[PDB]
């Protein structure tokens, strides 16, 4: 996530995460190459890189059952 | 009868046909041969001239020296700041260029292949009105300000949430307007040398001060806009005094004329208080969430194309889709026609609408709702 | 902006080169594909025919999409 500062920052990765997001959608439209994305903790993440046209399908996955885990053993 | 010449003709004529070819051969051989005789010149800037025939001009790299001129040149156009080439081996005035265009604003000047216009953005009609008005009418009828006896603004910058509709009317404006325009995002001007930086918007204002009309738009600024740290880190104050020098381009010792800037950004709460004075962005303008209406209209624009069949009903959409956005309408068409997708049909219903519009629905719970203002 | 070989005395042009890109970029390329299938994967059937249906069916079943006007996630 961004924020704001006046003592000290974080933000060459900021650029780097703004280029990226001007890469999907943006103004230039691309429609040849696909994306995914995968990560393990959601709540700290900029809610820019979260929006509908940038990041359409979200799937969760969920711990095992009873089942799933004898199918897996 | 007379054909006891014809077999010989017909050699004759053959033999023609081949030499066509060896001439265009012979004539392809001599320019490959006159062209590989001649050698480049180096380039240079002059700065003043000592007497008659001598003259002070300093490379694109540091050194500086006293030369001398061609006869035959004339001398009345070599004033100081313009533009050189000089022999390679006894460094001599030969000819005077035109200004350099840098190969990025190059790129920068003109790259567009798409085509929308106004009935494909909806719900945000008296913004856009407020924004035609300050980069349309004086462009072309100054004297009205002037009979009244005012200055119309300059620039102007756009915040809201996310997805609101912002890069898209800066591509309607820049894909319906006839006039110079040039397209840059901030975070693609920088590099690691010592200079570049602040020389590469120097050299695009110069470039826009030449063709005088001209509309400068420039995405995301809080990646250089932001505000100017104390006790900061090395490698940092650079982008500062990147910051300073735009600051001292736009509203500086020297006026402009005939320039606009429109600026974008999804939080302007980072933005330094000198770069929001009013004098340098003169207009806020917000675009918020759209409206009962305003998603109805959005919803008429997005839904149109698809091959849908039966009855359609928007009354529960619209209720139901609160606090989305463009795009969220846009994936709920999409997530429809998907639902169309399995069970193998080839038209829509409602109830696939209605299935869409909550399966995107509870995809919100894990967006933050947070929403910023400029102060 | 091109990329050309020019003489190393004269300087003149001599050819044209193919664009440049760097080693880092080039060498994330997949070279070796990997040998794992669908089968050994237990309990995640949905995740699995969500995740085909937006990646690898708009590139096969194009035109399934356009005959209906829907543009791909
Ligand atoms: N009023 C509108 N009418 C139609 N489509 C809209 C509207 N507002 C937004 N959209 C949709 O938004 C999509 C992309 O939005 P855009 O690129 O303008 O985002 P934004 O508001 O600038 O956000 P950000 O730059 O912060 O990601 C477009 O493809 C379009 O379908
Ligand atoms: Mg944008």
């Amino acid at each position: 996530k961004r924020f704001d500062s006046e003592k000290a920052g974080d933000r060459e990765v900021q650029r780097t995460m703004l280029e990226l997001l001007n890469q999907l959608d943006g103004f230039q439209p691309n429609t040849q190459v696909k994306v995914i994305a995968a990560t393990n903790r959601v709540d700290i993440l900029d809610p820019a890189l979260l929006r509908s046209g940038r990041l359409d399908r979200k799937i969760e996955f969920p711990m095992p059952n009873e089942e799933a885990r004898a199918r897996i053993m | 009868k007379l054909l006891e010449h014809k077999e010989i003709d017909g050699r004759l004529k053959e033999l023609r046909e081949q030499l066509k070819e060896l001439t265009k051969q012979y004539e392809k051989s001599e320019n490959d041969l006159k062209a590989l005789q001649s050698v480049g010149q180096i380039v240079g800037e002059v700065l003043k001239q000592l007497t008659e025939e001598k003259f002070i001009v300093k490379a694109t790299n540091g050194p500086r020296y006293v030369v001398g001129c061609r006869r035959q040149l004339d001398k009345s156009k070599l004033k100081p700041g313009t533009r050189v080439a000089l022999d390679m081996t006894t460094l001599t005035i030969m000819r005077y260029l035109p200004r350099e265009v840098d190969p990025l604003v190059y790129n920068m000047s003109h790259e567009d292949p798409g085509n929308v216009s106004y009935s494909e953005i909806g719900g945000l009609s008296e913004q856009i009105r407020e924004l035609r008005e300050v980069i349309e009418l004086p462009l072309t009828n100054p004297e009205l300000f002037q009979r009244v006896g005012i200055i119309p603004p300059k620039g102007c910058l756009l915040y809201g949430p996310p997805g609101t509709g912002k890069t898209l009317l800066a591509r309607a404006v820049a894909s319906q307007l006839d006039c110079n325009f040039l397209k840059v995002v901030s975070s693609s001007i920088v590099d690691k040398y010592i200079g570049e930086s602040a020389r590469l918007i120097r050299e695009m204002f110069n470039y826009a001060r030449d063709h005088q009309p001209c509309i400068i738009f420039m995405d995301e600024i809080d990646a250089i806009g932001g505000r100017r740290f104390s006790e900061g880190t090395s490698a940092d104050r650079e982008i500062q005094r990147t910051l300073m020098e735009l600051l001292n381009q736009m509203d500086g010792f020297d006026t402009l004329h005939r320039v606009k800037m429109i600026m974008a950004t999804n939080r302007p709460d980072t933005l330094d208080p000198a770069l929001l004075r009013p004098g340098r962005l003169d207009r806020k303008i917000h675009i918020d969430l759209p409206n009962e209406q305003a998603r109805l209209d959005i919803l008429k624009i997005h839904a149109g194309p698809i091959t849908k069949h039966g009855e359609i009903d928007y009354e529960a959409i619209v209720k139901l889709s609160d606090g989305f956005n463009g795009a969220d309408l846009r994936n709920v068409c999409t997530e429809a026609g998907m639902f169309a997708i399995r069970a193998d049909h080839d038209f829509v219903v409602q109830e696939d609408f209605m299935k869409a519009v909550r399966k995107v629905a509870d995809s919100k719970k894990l967006e933050s709702k947070l929403d910023y203002k400029p102060v | 902006g091109d990329l050309v070989g020019v003489n190393k005395d004269s300087y003149l042009i001599l050819e044209t080169l193919p664009t440049e890109y760097d080693s880092r970029v080039k060498a994330m390329e997949v070279d070796e594909r990997p040998t794992e299938q669908y089968s050994d994967i237990g309990g995640l059937d949905k995740q699995i025919q969500e995740l085909v249906e937006a990646i690898v069916l708009p590139m096969n079943h194009k035109e399934k999409f356009e005959n209906l006007g829907i543009q791909p996630p």
